[PDB]
């Protein structure tokens, strides 16, 4: 069949360590957006917020294009982890002993190389809970995502609005919003700007 | 099927002539492959003769051809060209093309081979 | 012997990344059914339900057929994880730090390619415990299973009735039923419907 | 030396996925016996029993025979995990988040292929603690071992009496016995009987 | 045993003739294999001559055979056929078949080889 | 040492005769190995001639030998036999045995090779 | 493109087990400096201090040099873990069950082989908390970093001043300083001196 | 350089599965000794003792010898885990859920093949805490080390005195000694004696 | 491109003469490569003739050349030299250079090959 | 460098004579290597002639040499010896030694090869 030819052909000359860009002097464009599912817990003795999230990263490969008229029937291909270049996007402020709680899944590609990656996770961020208005409070918590190695001139991260559409209402805390913002910062280690995306969850006490 | 590469322009010419070996391609996306020219003598093995990357400007020639032969490609007509000048008596062998997925032109993992052609000096 | 020839022949041209379907323009059919064994715990301060389960998935390969008259004696072959295509079926609403608690085991195949996969697990789902009728309550908890990458036009999941036949009665909570239902949903990320199977455990307080 | 020739010769034509039996239409014979070392804890709020155990499995390979007169000096060979076929024997009723707490070690073979495998572990079974005679009780706890994939017509498990000879007496609970029994059960998934071995620990309160 | 592939239809014919090389198979399930025809000259190496996938319609011919020869298969009689037309004085070599487990016809990991046959022009 | 395989029974015979090529083995456990007969022509490469698995009944012959030659083994005397009947003028080459650890007779990883023998027709 | 040629050329003759030095009779020079981000917790019943840190080490390879005029566009290359030699720098006094909580990331190299490695981590050190002045105390905690195998005559570690610039102030404890000092000690196991770097966090109670 | 030739040469014909002994009919000699660093905790409700230890085992390979006059500059080579034969020494009486808490590190070999292995770990032993003299007690805890597979006629373990020289005094419990003793025991599984080394920590309450 | 190695100094000389085969390099950093000289006879295969590591002092010669030929390198002019003395009648073959990334001179993974040259005795 | 293996003792002798082929070694620790003798005919490939393990007593000979030739080693003088007796007309070829790190004598991964020698009968 043709699905067995496609997989043998797409990986002829592929180096998982190379940025899949046509002109190697231009930055790739990754699209980032998270999707909340539930506010599992908000600890106050410590300062930690546990949530269920689905990350959404979308880029455009250039070495995984074929012709659906030559390979009839096949219109998408799924690549496991470790065989295709994937962005290294981490959570800067995390309180998990492992520092990374994402559960790796397959990367989905279509006839034009537009790759999609939606890892689920149970993320334990680090927030600041204020109880100076114990009866009523509008707490704001931050989630800061960004690329660790690639940054600036290489991987121009872009933000997409969050998707609160499967949210399951919590008991004590109620959501008020989850705005997002994109920033560019300079660090002491290197001399090239690094972008980042910050999402601000607003939970009001009931 | 229909992944066919057809060569043309062979023949015989005295020392110090000219040739315009050409190779047309069909059946695959010609803009995602880097053609390489190979030459085999009757009593020898395969040898490089030129190579061009898929981007368009990566020409790599051989040491003994560096100054004489010139390689070129045309994506609009799905063709490759190997202009040969100042031919010498030991440039007698079969010339054929070999494609390869996105690559530089230098050693790679070739996929689609071509047909033979005869050039005599 | 013939088992050593069978194992050397069955993996001549096999790509673990390929859907084992004959006509690559048709969807494969997977059969899903869970088997409960015990309700280990039902937390109420948090909202979590811990159970012991055996998943049951059955598909039909097409590249693992042989003739028992040519290979006498051999009537079944067992393949480990990472050498045969296995469906990626996850539990959507999980409260485990790893998000996947299944213990991978072998896949069993017979002379016609009918594969069986029964991973055991101790699953920690997320439920909603209501205590407005503390003396008597009929709590309903949900378990939602589905394919992550493959969905719609590719993997037509089907449901089979649960199997409460080795259940060990609990102390405080008693079972009343575990019905199942199959649904098809549209997500914002893609444009193709995704199926899912939901099992509803009904636990009544004693 | 000869120990370097033996290891290069024994693994010439070996497939770690093959049941090492001479006549592939007959069942292999495995010998199972556990060895207790200490009753580490007996939880009562929950229902769990933590113990320290050494499993003992013994089969007879057929592809690892040599002649000690041709390979002088070498009388035993030790194979790590993943290079020699090992039975997949699990604990059916486990309360550990991983479902398998065994620490894999080497398999020991002698000049006739009689393999020995003694994995140690700290097992957390699931028991039923009755406190209706709180002052005095004779609690019985069960440990059920069996093969997951291989069973019936393939791997005829056999039992050997437990070995309480290094037991370190506990403080509150005192042992009275650890009898064993072998049973043959039919499951709904398949149609071929599966054997199992059950050990009953009897702990009396002090 | 009994995994036997037997070819027939060889012989000698003048330039511009016809031939109906056939190959019967036995001992294995003929519907789970893709036959491929190979040709070897007395002083050369193996070369592709055709190929058909197990499904039934995946014919892949060679560049120097695209327009002349035609490959076909019959699952009911467990046979393969390679109709040869407009033979040239260069098509002189031993032709033999090679099966392979589920495959496309293009390069695979062949399992069962066949016996040689002689065709002269 | 002492892992020695010794051939015998070679010679010359006219077309349509008989032969009883034999091979004795020593130095290794003869009951844990599957002997395979190989034939090499003066101007060709190695080719299968027969094969028997260690169990005792797995005989695999070649396509062009299927009906003429018969292979057998004797564990009591540590010997292998290849009875040859209806010899043709093509069966002229060196025949030698090759053992292999527990195997089927078909392609394996051979360990102990044997010595050559001459058979002419 | 040239990024695919560079990755294929840089790893022609590379042995990840070799010290990347020109004259093998001279010591390599590694540069070490940590960066604090938050004092997550300071336990007192036990003696443990949990912090969020970014290690910073920077050596200079000699086998990863190229010419940016011959490979236009490519000015940096990122190598995953397991393919380029990385120093083995551990925390001598750790209280984590794994003894190493660093999250491995890529190593960044530029046109001259100057490598950078900045692993993040949530480190659990071991401190001595004194409460003889409960209202006011100036507790000092120590973090000792050093190479395990390489030491002396091989890897001349050097220290760089800490970087408290993204510090997020804590609630109860306030920072006063984090000085560093380099020492050279002799151990009983070997006879060659081993260097180490010690950082002293000075937390005052509020 | 020569460090690359040495690494390419030392692993020409090496089988990590073979005992590095010259005459395969004689036992190898391993030297064992632990080094304490701190008594992290002594639980009394349960029976567990947590310590910070450095193991020290030394053997003599015979296949890793070279000539420093032919390979000038190179006087030591470090091999990671999985490429050189290392003794399998475990702690018989462990209370850790994994049964092995050692953190694997490199093996350091010199010009004569004398290897050294010093894995650090946070070991959770199992003790018997007696409180019949609560004001003053001299508790004794045991740590039993030994080889799992290799034992007797193969690996003649030998003991070296412990090294309490970096000990950091604890608060409540004060050390009095850590004697060691070597014993040879017969087990029921096999018929060849197995050696072991037992260290007795003496902790007196303050 | 422009990764070119050009040899020179070939010719013919009677037994017991002298030669100064040289090879210039261009297109790559000459200080990160170890040149190795290879010799191929008309009816034989490739063979070592000498080798020098990138550092500068690692000369490894062959057993049959140990005392006659001497290899040297010049990083300032991007050249390699193979002085040949006391040539014998058996030293007739094509000599060409081969570079390799950081290496010792002994067997390695060569990257850039050179052009042939003819020396006759 | 200086890892040199030098052969000696070649020549010509009538059928049924004697020979004492010897091979001296230098440059490497001779007590950590197992020498193996290889023989190559003018129109054939390499073949085993003998082998001795590093320990001192592991001699493995070939099937066609088992009774005639005898291999030995001397660690004090860094030499190997292959006494040849009852030479026969087909024992004409180049004999050379090959070392290998700690090994048995049977197939290993050889490191240092030697020089050729001529023996004619
Ligand atoms: C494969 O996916 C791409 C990306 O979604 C499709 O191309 C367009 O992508 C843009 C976003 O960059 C969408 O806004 C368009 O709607 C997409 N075109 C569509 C949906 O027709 C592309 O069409 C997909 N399929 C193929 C065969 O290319
Ligand atoms: C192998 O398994 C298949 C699947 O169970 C058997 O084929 C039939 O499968 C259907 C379900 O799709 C069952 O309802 C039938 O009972 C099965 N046939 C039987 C049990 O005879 C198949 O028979 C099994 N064995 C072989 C040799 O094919
Ligand atoms: C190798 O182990 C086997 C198995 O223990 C030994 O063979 C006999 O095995 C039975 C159990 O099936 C024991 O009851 C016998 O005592 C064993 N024979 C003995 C101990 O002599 C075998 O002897 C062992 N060694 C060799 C060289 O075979
Ligand atoms: C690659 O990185 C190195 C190291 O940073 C740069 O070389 C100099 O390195 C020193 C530190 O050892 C700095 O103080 C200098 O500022 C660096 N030179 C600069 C920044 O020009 C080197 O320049 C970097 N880039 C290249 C192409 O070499
Ligand atoms: C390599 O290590 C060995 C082992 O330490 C050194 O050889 C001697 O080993 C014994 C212990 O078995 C020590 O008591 C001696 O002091 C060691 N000799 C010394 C230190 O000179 C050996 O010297 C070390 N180095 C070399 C080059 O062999
Ligand atoms: C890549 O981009 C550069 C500048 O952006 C341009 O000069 C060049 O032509 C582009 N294509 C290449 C380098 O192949
Ligand atoms: C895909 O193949 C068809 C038929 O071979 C061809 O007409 C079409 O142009 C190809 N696609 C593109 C983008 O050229
Ligand atoms: C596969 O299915 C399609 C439509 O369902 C049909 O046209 C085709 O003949 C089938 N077989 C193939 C494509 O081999
Ligand atoms: C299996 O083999 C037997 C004998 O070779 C044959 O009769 C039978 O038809 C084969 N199976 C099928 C499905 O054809
Ligand atoms: C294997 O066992 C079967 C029945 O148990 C018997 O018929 C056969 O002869 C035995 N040996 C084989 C199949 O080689
Ligand atoms: C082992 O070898 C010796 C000598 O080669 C032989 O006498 C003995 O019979 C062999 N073992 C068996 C079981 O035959
Ligand atoms: C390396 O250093 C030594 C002494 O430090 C010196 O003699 C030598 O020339 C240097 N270079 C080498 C060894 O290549
Ligand atoms: C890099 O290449 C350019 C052009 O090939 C050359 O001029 C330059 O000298 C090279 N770099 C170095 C350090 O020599
Ligand atoms: C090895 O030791 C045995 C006895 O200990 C001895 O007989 C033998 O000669 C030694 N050397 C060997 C076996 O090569
Ligand atoms: C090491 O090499 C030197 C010079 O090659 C030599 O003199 C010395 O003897 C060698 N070492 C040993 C132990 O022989
Ligand atoms: C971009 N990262 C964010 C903080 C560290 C920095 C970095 C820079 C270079 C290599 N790794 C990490
Ligand atoms: C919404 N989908 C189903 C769950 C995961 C998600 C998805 C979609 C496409 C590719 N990967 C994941
Ligand atoms: C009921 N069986 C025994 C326990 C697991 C289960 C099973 C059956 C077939 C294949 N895998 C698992
Ligand atoms: C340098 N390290 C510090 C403590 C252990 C010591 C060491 C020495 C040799 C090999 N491994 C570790
Ligand atoms: C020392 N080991 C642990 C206890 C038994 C012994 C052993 C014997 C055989 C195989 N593994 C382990």
């Amino acid at each position: 069949e043709f699905q067995r030819k496609l997989y043998k052909e797409l990986v002829k000359n592929y180096n998982p360590l190379e940025r899949p860009v046509a002109n190697d002097s231009q930055p790739l464009t990754v699209y980032f957006s998270l999707s909340l599912l539930q506010i599992m817990d908000v600890d106050e003795k410590n300062q930690v917020l546990t949530t269920n999230i689905w990350l959404q990263m979308s880029w455009t490969d250039h070495y995984l294009q074929w012709n659906v008229s030559e390979y009839p029937g096949v219109k998408t291909v799924r690549f496991p982890d470790g065989q295709i270049w994937k962005p290294d996007i981490l959570l800067y402020n995390s309180a998990d002993e492992r520092f990374d709680a994402t559960f790796h899944t397959n990367v989905l590609v279509n006839s034009s190389g537009h790759c999609q990656y939606l890892p689920p996770g149970i993320f334990k961020s680090s927030c600041y809970i204020d109880v100076r208005w114990f009866p009523f409070d509008v707490q704001h918590c931050k989630l800061k995502f960004g690329s660790w190695s690639y940054g600036g001139w290489s991987l121009d991260l872009q933000m997409q609005e969050a998707d609160i559409s499967g949210y399951i209402p919590n008991g004590e805390w109620d959501l008020v919003g989850i705005p997002g913002k994109r920033s560019e910062r300079f660090y002491e280690c290197c001399k090239e700007p690094y972008p980042d995306v910050t999402f601000t969850v607003t939970m009001r006490r009931r | 099927a229909q992944v066919q590469l057809v060569e043309s322009g062979g023949g015989l010419v005295q020392a110090g002539g000219s040739l315009k070996l050409s190779c047309a391609a069909s059946g695959f996306t010609f803009a995602h492959y880097a053609m390489v020219w190979f030459r085999q003598a009757p009593g020898k093995e395969r040898e490089f003769v030129a190579g061009i990357s898929w981007s368009g400007a990566s020409t790599y020639y051989a040491s003994s051809v560096k100054g004489r032969f010139t390689i070129s490609r045309d994506n609009a007509k799905n063709t490759v060209y190997l202009q040969m000048n100042s031919l010498k008596p030991e440039d007698t062998a079969v010339y054929y093309v070999a494609a390869a997925r996105f690559g530089v032109g230098v050693d790679d993992d070739y996929s689609y081979w071509g047909q033979g052609t005869q050039v005599t000096v």
